[PDB]
């Protein structure tokens, strides 16, 4: 029940900011083999070490294929070491409360007050979303991308 | 003095190469370490040679 | 100062030879040349070999 990106296997690296208060972004994304269902954790992102979320724009496509569609997304930082392909791993919702978006492709910034407010740990998370209620039915192969603008060395 | 040994496997580079004029500074592969430790416990056993008798 | 190498292939020598005492001042064979091209750039990645802590 995990979908290891390429940002999370070590395959593609995320940048880190070589000063303070430097922000930094990288496209988050994955190509979906398969189509969402229940119960998913989608790893898609690292945040790196004593790094902590600015701002985050959370970009899907169109994840839904019929009428009154469901798919709820929810982001947060996952508990796990990175990569470490385990179904135990938790998730959360630090990021996005359960967000509306994959109902229809659009883009969605952080509207959460504790998306805003994350404290920083000196080993690498991972960044994933999951699916909190299942889809409607219908799914097809789409990109769920999440940008995510960190600053290293806050206070 | 100890009852656990730990030794470590550095894994090799996966990564993408930016081809092209793509700036690579910050992105910069971090050097996996994977561990791995074996504990010690006594073994012993005893054997009886009967008696006097 | 280049980009992009263009080496050549000179293919053999073809025709028909003129026998007997037949005069030769323009059925002169011409010199055919191939050529492929292949073009360089630049790859490179980097490690990070951690903090000072």
């Amino acid at each position: 029940a995990l979908i290891q990106s390429d940002f999370a296997q070590g395959i593609r690296m995320t940048p880190v900011p070589d000063c303070a208060g430097d922000v930094t972004a990288c496209r988050f994304d994955i190509t979906l083999k398969n189509a969402p269902a229940a119960g998913d954790i989608i790893e898609l992102g690292v945040l790196p070490g004593n790094a902590v979320p600015v701002e985050a724009i959370l970009d899907v496509d169109d994840l839904d294929t019929g009428g009154a569609p469901t798919i709820t997304l929810d982001v947060g930082i996952m508990s796990g070491p990175v990569g470490k392909n385990d179904p135990a791993r938790t998730c959360g919702n630090e990021l996005f409360a359960a967000s509306t978006v994959g109902q229809a492709g659009g883009v969605v910034r952080a509207t959460a007050s504790s998306a805003f407010r994350i404290q920083k740990a000196e080993d690498h998370r991972s960044v994933g979303v999951k699916v909190a209620a299942g889809p409607a039915t219908g799914a097809a192969g789409k990109t769920i991308a999440l940008i995510l603008f960190y600053v290293q060395g806050t206070s | 003095a100890g009852d656990r040994v730990s030794f470590d496997l550095s894994v090799r580079l996966r990564g993408q190469p930016t081809f092209g004029d793509d700036r690579v500074e910050g992105k910069e592969e971090n050097l996996k370490f994977y561990t791995d430790e074996v504990i010690i416990d006594q073994v012993r056993h005893s054997v009886s040679a009967g008696g006097r008798m």
